[PDB]
């Protein structure tokens, strides 16, 4: 069936003090993703992938003195506004919070910031990373 | 599509 057409979006943490980061991930942030799903019978399956990763987290480039270390973005499903089970990159999951009775659908997800390597090697300054999100019903 | 994650790490 036709896959949904996902609208680009951005999750912005603004200022994040390095000293306050938890290696396991904190600074929890909820965000939404809007999409157009002409075919919406059955259940929606979403798969999120990224080019730079580490143990199921998105590895943010240029955020550590050691190029293979750095800031980490962990993604989680949502359960009625509450953080849900962690998302395994590259595998399908059904969003726990979906809104929109028509072809216009909106899902809610959660993200946390963590880091790889020593906190002292983290580099201050603007950071950016991206992930691909595909969604389709079945 | 894509989801961008951004921010500013401060010392």
């Amino acid at each position: 069936v036709p896959a949904c057409t996902v609208s680009n979006t951005t999750v912005d943490w603004q200022d994040v003090e390095i000293q306050t980061l938890s290696q396991n991930g904190n600074h929890e942030k909820e965000f939404t993703v809007n999409m157009r799903c002409p075919y919406n019978l059955g259940t929606m399956k979403v798969t999120i992938t990224a080019t730079n990763t580490y143990n199921n987290a998105i590895l943010v480039q240029n955020t550590s003195n050691t190029s293979s270390d750095g800031l980490l973005v962990y993604l989680y499903n949502s359960n009625a506004g509450n953080i849900g089970t962690a998302i395994t990159l590259g595998t399908p999951f059904t969003p726990g919070k979906i809104t929109g009775n028509n072809a216009d659908k909106t899902i809610s997800l959660h993200a946390k910031l963590g880091y790889k390597g020593n906190m002292q090697n983290l580099i201050a300054g603007p950071f950016s990373a991206t992930a691909t999100l595909v969604a389709s019903y079945s | 599509s894509d989801v961008a994650f951004r921010g500013n790490l401060l010392d």
